[PDB]
């Protein structure tokens, strides 16, 4: 998936409980 | 898509863009009223954009149709990514033509070694983030389950397959999720997940559509 973020908390909607990071402006929790 | 090529306008007429204010996932048109995508692409208020090439410019073949229903597989697991499939019903039927057309569902599963076409508007960089304007395409083979499980120990279910290149450099990426993997004219995969993009020994993982043909048919009927 493409979801922009500034911090990983911004990724909660798309990443749910998955571990990951906000990097290069986007959510990185393996899903595309 | 990393390491791919420009498809050419409307040469993948079943490819759709899912838009919730911006492009976030792909999908595949399977009939005039229904789109297959990934369960993790679910959001409320999805607008399906058909007939797109340049997703930033109005070129004259677009149909923008909101989802009336987004039916995630009831057994989708957002932790394991098992059953990562969703059906979107369009609020109204799309007009089918040369540039907006459906893709056939498989009657049997594909085999390792078969070449497939993967497409999308996702990131084109293995390091960093780009956003292409026009649709990108990649030819990639289905990989053995053994190499898939070696690349992703403990993570590959019967509803997933790997496709791509263990050497790296060619893969689907963020923004491609939900889009098509088409092999011998059949929608065999949905872009799902991977460890980064185009990394050595981390090929893309795809939802195995052939395991869901019955569910797709019953969901269309139920809605
Ligand atoms: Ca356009």
């Amino acid at each position: 998936i493409l979801k922009r973020c500034k911090t990983y908390d911004d990724c909660k909607d798309v990443c749910k409980a998955r571990k990951g990071k906000c990097e290069f402006g986007i959510c990185k929790c393996m899903i595309k | 898509i990393v390491g791919g090529y420009t498809c050419g306008a409307n040469t993948v007429p079943y490819q759709v863009s899912l838009n919730s204010g911006y492009h976030f996932c792909g999908g595949s048109l399977i009939n005039s009223q229904w789109v297959v995508s990934a369960a993790h692409c679910y959001k409320s208020g999805i607008q399906v954009r058909l007939g797109e090439d340049n997703i930033n410019v109005v070129e004259g073949n677009e149909q923008f149709i909101s989802a009336s229903k987004s039916i995630v597989h009831p057994s989708y697991n957002s932790n394991t990514l098992n059953n990562d499939i969703m059906l979107i019903k369009l609020k109204s039927a799309a007009s089918l033509n040369s540039r907006v057309a459906s893709i056939s569902l498989p009657t049997s599963c594909a085999s390792a070694g078969t070449q497939c076409l993967i497409s999308g508007w996702g990131n084109t960089k293995s390091s960093g983030t780009s956003y292409p304007d026009v649709l990108k395409c990649l030819k990639a083979p289905i990989l053995s389950d053994s190499s898939c499980k070696s690349a992703y120990p403990g993570q590959i279910t019967s509803n997933m397959f790997c496709a791509g290149y263990l050497e790296g450099g060619k893969d689907s990426c963020q923004g491609d999720s939900g889009g098509p993997v088409v092999c011998s004219g059949k929608l065999q995969g949905i872009v799902s997940w991977g460890s980064g993009c185009a990394q050595k020994n981390k090929p893309g993982v795809y939802t195995k559509v052939c395991n869901y043909v019955s569910w797709i048919k019953q969901t269309i009927a139920s809605n």
